């Protein structure tokens, strides 16, 4: 239950034209492009050709007001308009933007053009209307259905201005008459230009033949043509030219196929006539392990040109299974996900196979030194796969009562005992799809120990049979 | 650092006899094998040569960790190998398959034969469940 | 009179399950000792009481008191009973979330269910109305109405799991907007099985009889103690006792940071309401509210059961106090009251107030050479740091008229070696011995001002050492008998003036 | 801690004429008890000689901290005294009286006559009020 | 020409105490010096006029502006004009918290005594009105409203003591719930007995004449400096005595960072008032605003008082800007704005922006070494020819004192395109970090700028390609000497 | 603050074809020279021999980034100087000319003939445009 066609798009923020130019690219490169909501009223910006904001502007673009499209210097009018620590901590954001990166980026008064303010008027965002006077000068009062701020625009030059109505009082302790709405810009060729939302990639799945293409074919066959440790070879292949990222300067966590990938949807919006620049500056998403965003809606494009989009984050999850992640396409997802993210303590739950299917085992007086916790023995490559499952059950059962029975020892609290009485319940299934492949409380009984496990390894080795 | 740490303070102990966290190049290679590794014979004391330019037989803690310091380094790429892993298993049930792999193999550009796939398999394999698990793909690339 | 609650009426405002209150008054007459409760969510009484497991100090979460979900542990703590409250609501999922992954497997969280006859409490309890008969995909589900105006509710009729999510125009205190969605709770791993937590019984505190705690004492170090000849032996070594069986406690893995006795009192407590019926495990998961030094929590209402299986409930902090004061710690019962009061607790920054007749009396005693010394430290970090010596700018000098001798002549206050002598005699020689010190201190305000107000600071010793050396006077027959004493001499000439002038 | 921590080193510059803030082990006494405590004559030379060991025998402040970060770990008590001290004053005066102390003496099971208890409040008894504030009550317990 | 209040009509803005401030109009005169205030809370200068004292730093409270306590410090932050943020009035209880606890004895809370004349005050504010009287517990109060429906107070017969608690159903901000409880101030010590306090007077700058400086710089070290052979030695050993005596300032136990001819001030100020009858003690506690580094304030309505005496109150921030400017700045009167403007605010990570004319010529000219490095190192945060930190080194040569300016400008427009091509290369590894391909570009242009300025003072893309490319050796400087000619 | 030394760091990075960082005090002045610094030829003497007498003459990093630890403590006055800078340029351009340094010091009470100020201003602009700006006053006022 997604949405696809003009319908999808409608929803998804991307520009058209720009949205058109990027099938050509889901086709000919055969991967999936997924994209998270772009900012709507900074969609018709971009056509414009106003400038994106790279990762050097962690600002909150506005969706709402006269600013409506821009990343504004005072965050109380972007789209987290109250939350007071929202506002805050964008606002501090814009300032180190400011100031750590001083001459790059900057900010600049907001003049709503002509077209501009027409647009506004469709989305029935702003109403401009009855003239004013005071300092000699010629104002239009923008009118706009919020009840805490008071905008108006010059007719002199097309600023746009704003304060606070009747005693109404803002969300950070303030208030204050006809000031000056600033907006992010940065800096091209001297000149300071404002800035708009870019597009923001939630991920890229890029079939493996294509990433097969990104591995120098010399060094291929290398590992390929029959040295056969093969599959380590295939493997420690593809992790590099298709699973390993690398932090970038301006792009954050990007792989080198995904560079280029980026550069062909830059190139591709200008030959629609983009003058702006690039429209895609930072990694997937699936790279953002910092601070994970969690949208509801996920704007995809798959290799076959089309347009589709999520609904809810579950249904997302699913479509990704359902198409990439289980349709010989490389994928992976935030590595944040199913935990709790460093940065903005987001849990972000993503279905995870490891943990799916997770009913196994893993890291005088003699107990607690011997073979009684290396399950996992390497030399099991040379023992016939009926052995194989064979000593495997055994070396479980031998798990079954490592130290384990020790339950009521004494007081042993909640996970300990709870988990190694879980961790018995793993083993139980671990060892079951081996009997059951081909064959416990079945006959448990016949498994009696008492005595060195090189006592009945004879016992039990017939005991199944 | 802690979890980087922490992966030694919780092992160190279930093999020791010794009242004071001290053990001995004795199970040197016992618990480096409890904790993940599979070191040779070979690889011992090649290595407990020149950082240890003391030779005295009997390790502790703080020597054991100043060890495996630099050595989970190129060999800490887990996280690149688990989304590897993750690749493969198409169905996303935790296990590989031979239609899987092969599959998996057949789009990299490595037609292989529906014979040899099965082999590798159980190359890698050790339940003999006919599949492998992250728990046994890792030793995969662990050796 | 104290305007307390007494009987059905505190026991109802308590929030615990009336049987389980009944149940305990069993051990609060047998156990000679006072029994206090913090509030418990009144909206949870009944999952307790229906036996719905309590949570422990692995799940900080806040309890919901409102909506469908009233009485759990919601995940997302804006349905909490700190809805609404942006940084509040934060520490809770955060709180909420270390819980699922640091002790993974312990705790979890699953969706919630409102069997038929919750619906019904919470209908009658008027917290929501069953609503109209939705469809939505397939599924039927009946609404859920709260007069909550950011979030609609619904419940399903295949499994009965209630979802939410936010109303349209509205927006959720995190900035945030979804559709349906299940409502998540807080719960524990028991055997194998997620079961959803509820809230628990947390101690106030808990005053046994003396009596109740010499019991505590093994009777043989009793012995050790009281058959032995120096009273000031026999004496100190009780004392001691009772700090070892009554007073000390320690942090536990889970309990928190009980005593022994305390435990007991616990496994007392779980044990009683066990009889009662409750299945759902422990009631009272960890240590008294004495013991939270710190995230303190400042409790309007307390309620108390009394030795004599009675049941009270203070209706102010204040009125706590009072209570406390004169039925406990004015009655011959063990009590202590939570360390960081009067302090700033360091987690919650919580200032707690509270009576201590110490500092009631701090004005008329005099200083220790250690409760001076230890002054001059604080007073000496609103200041730099860098030599005592010359603490000008002038190097033509490097000392203070009366420096160390004030620290040295307070110690000679307490001198413990006074017991060879009779009252009337240290009652004299510390009078003096407090004019000594006082002195010394005069002087030093005769110099320079040099900081600030140092100066404020011995403005105040000389302030509680007149009070001491007037109230030892007082016992017999200050600035008066002052101006009689000469210090410009020396101490073997000054001594022999004091003697006469008592008498 | 950083009161704590600032008081032993700020006590030590309380008579040490010598800018180097190298105290005697005559001055040690009248210092290490000028404050908090009250030790016998043997270790002011028990220690005296272990940590300090250059010749001299002077004393300095990271040396100073080397000796309370000792026999001051146990010193901890002074909560649980102060806490038992409110246990004996009922009335809370902030004083322990004569017949405060026969409740729970007696409550505690060691009935005593109006002869005993009076001995132990004057043997506690400082200034002679008649009655034990906490800081009499403090020494008497510790001391 | 900039629209500004004047004399009755800005003093009325000020919110400070008449005859306090006809007072600071001698005090101005007397040491020719503009006196700047801060805002005052209005509904603090009856208190202050009235005696009640001020609070110095170790009451970091905010002031209240409304309901029964206006104009005292209230224990309860959310009762101060910072009511509804939770995060100021989460920080305020903690100072209060803090004042209370780590000046025990100094500083206190107490019970709010609004006696029978703040009533009037307060009905005259338009702040609350005494309303229908209620008996509790045999006791009489008389309900105070107010335009606060979070809260709702009272106030005793027999002690005027206020009292306050929560509206049912609305909620305290920060989350609590009760019921009559004690309005509590914060005070400090006075005699013995705790005193209430409320706001003090705040100075936003004190900018005195250099003429009022010199009296500061004793008539020897002026004297040695003046007589003094060489002049840059002279010149430097001439700023040092304006810093030291000056420019200078030291943090103070109690009042804060402020020199000493401020503290000076401060006793004046101080002196002046409690002449005019005021008996609280200091109402000036703590240096000006411009040494507030961890938490500045940026005000809109400065009060100032020239040395004329006259009252001139700023309306905004970019006019307080203006006024310091072409009255006081450029002026003949010694002034140094907050170091913290133009930059983030370590404490309350405000950025107060101002105009440094420093920066408007660092377009113009290159940076030195130090700045150089300094922009590696702080550049350095979202992330091998040590030439170039050597050529700026050598262009700012304080060995240049013996040559000419026709010399000297020779040199440098050579030292300078020394660096201008040791940094073109630098900007040739491929690419590196290209955050540090646009420091360069930048530095190139602030290069540019330098020596085509040095040239429009004599005879630059063009005298470039006149290029010495030569590996190692100084007949570079010769083909260049030939190229001006 | 952490930049500060996060500078002197960028000053090895420049000039050390040593690695690890151990630059000898023969190349020690190349680095505060290029670096805001000043100090005498002599002063480099004892103490690059009272914190560094190993015997080795290698200034790793303690040596040189604690040794620094010492001028920034008076001369720290960078923050007065830029201070005092704005104070002589009235017209705010951002540089000091003859007429403005004229004003500061007729103000302060030293009459200068208009040929004197033309030999102050002279005597401290480096780069001969006649006016001083902030480097230049840096320099006249540090050097
Ligand atoms: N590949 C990545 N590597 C590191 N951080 C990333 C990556 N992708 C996203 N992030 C983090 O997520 C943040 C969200 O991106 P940002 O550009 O600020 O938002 P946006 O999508 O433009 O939203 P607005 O429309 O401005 O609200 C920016 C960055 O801190
Ligand atoms: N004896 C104690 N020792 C240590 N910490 C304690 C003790 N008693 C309480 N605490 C601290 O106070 C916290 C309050 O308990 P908590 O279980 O979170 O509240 P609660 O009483 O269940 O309230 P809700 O009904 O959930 O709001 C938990 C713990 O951090
Ligand atoms: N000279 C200074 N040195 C250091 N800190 C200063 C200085 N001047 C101001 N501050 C800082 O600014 C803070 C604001 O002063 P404060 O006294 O709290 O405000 P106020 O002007 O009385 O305002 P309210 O009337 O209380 O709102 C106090 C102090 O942390
Ligand atoms: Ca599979
Ligand atoms: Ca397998
Ligand atoms: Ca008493
Ligand atoms: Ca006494
Ligand atoms: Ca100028
Ligand atoms: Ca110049
Ligand atoms: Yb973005
Ligand atoms: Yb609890
Ligand atoms: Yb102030």
């Amino acid at each position: 239950d997604v949405l696809k066609g003009e319908k999808a798009l409608k929803a998804s923020g991307l520009v058209p034209e720009h949205a058109d130019a990027f099938k050509k690219i889901a086709r000919e490169l055969n991967t999936y492009i997924l994209f998270r909501p772009v900012n709507k009223l900074a969609t018709n910006l971009i056509k414009s050709g106003v400038a994106t904001k790279g990762l050097n502007v962690h600002g909150k673009s506005s969706d709402w007001g006269p600013v409506a499209g821009y990343i504004p210097f005072d965050q109380d009018l972007s789209k987290k308009h109250g939350q007071q620590l929202a506002v805050e901590k964008g606002n501090l954001e814009n300032k180190k933007s400011i100031t750590e990166h001083e001459g790059e980026i900057g900010k600049i008064p907001l003049k709503l053009d002509h077209l501009r303010i027409e647009e506004l008027k469709e989305n029935g965002i702003i109403l401009k209307g009855k003239k004013e006077i005071d300092n000699g000068k010629k104002y239009y009062l923008l009118e706009s259905n919020n009840q805490v701020y008071e905008f108006r625009i010059s007719d002199e030059n097309n600023e746009v201005q704003y304060k606070t109505k009747e005693g109404k009082i803002t969300v950070l302790g303030e208030k204050f008459n006809w000031r000056n709405i600033e907006v992010m810009a940065k800096n091209v060729e001297g000149v300071l230009k404002p800035l708009t939302a870019d597009y923001d990639l939630f991920a890229l799945a890029p079939s493996l033949t294509e990433i097969k293409k990104q591995i120098p074919q010399k060094e291929w066959d290398k590992v390929v043509n029959t040295p056969n440790e093969k599959q380590k070879g295939v493997t420690n292949l593809l992790i590099k030219y298709g699973i390993e990222r690398k932090p970038d300067s301006t792009k954050g966590t990007l792989s080198n196929w995904q560079k280029q990938m980026l550069d062909r949807l830059n190139e591709a919006v200008k030959y629609t006539g983009y003058t702006g620049g690039d429209v895609v500056n930072h990694g997937t998403e699936q790279d953002n392990e910092e601070f994970p965003e969690k949208d509801n809606e996920i704007f995809i494009i798959n290799p076959e040109g089309e347009f589709i989009l999520t609904k809810n984050w579950e249904m997302t999850g699913r479509f990704i299974e359902k198409n990439i992640t289980g349709k010989d396409y490389l994928y992976y997802f935030n590595r944040s996900y199913n935990k709790i993210a460093p940065g903005n303590k987001a849990y972000i739950e993503w279905t995870d196979p490891i943990t799916k299917a997770k009913i196994n085992t893993i890291p005088s007086v003699k107990k607690i030194a011997g073979y009684l916790s290396d399950y996992y023995n390497s030399a099991n490559h040379i023992f016939s796969q009926e052995k194989k499952r064979k000593i495997s059950i055994f070396r479980g059962i031998q798990a079954y009562n490592e130290i384990e029975n020790v339950l009521k020892s004494k007081q042993i609290a909640p996970e300990y005992k709870n988990y190694f009485q879980y961790l018995k319940e793993r083993i139980t299934n671990q060892v079951q799809l081996l009997l059951t492949h081909q064959k416990f409380k079945l006959l448990y009984k016949q498994l009696n120990f008492t005595e060195n496990e090189t006592d009945n390894f004879e016992v039990f080795q017939k005991i199944i049979d | 650092t802690e979890e980087q740490i922490a992966e030694f303070k919780e092992a160190f102990s279930l093999f020791d006899k010794d009242g004071d966290g001290t053990i001995t190049t004795k199970e040197l290679g016992t618990v480096m094998r409890s904790l993940g590794q599979n070191p040779t014979e070979a690889e011992l004391q090649d290595m407990i040569n020149e950082v240890d330019a003391d030779g005295n037989g009997t390790i502790d803690f703080p020597e054991f960790l100043t060890m495996m310091a630099r050595k989970m380094k190129d060999t800490d790429s887990e996280e690149e190998i688990r989304e590897a892993f993750r690749v493969f298993d198409k169905d996303g049930n935790g296990y590989i398959s031979a239609a899987e792999l092969r599959h998996v193999m057949t789009n990299l550009g490595e037609k292989l034969t529906d014979e040899e796939v099965d082999e590798m398999i159980r190359e890698a394999d050790i339940d003999g469940d006919g599949q492998v698990n992250y728990e046994e793909f890792v030793q995969m690339m662990t050796a």
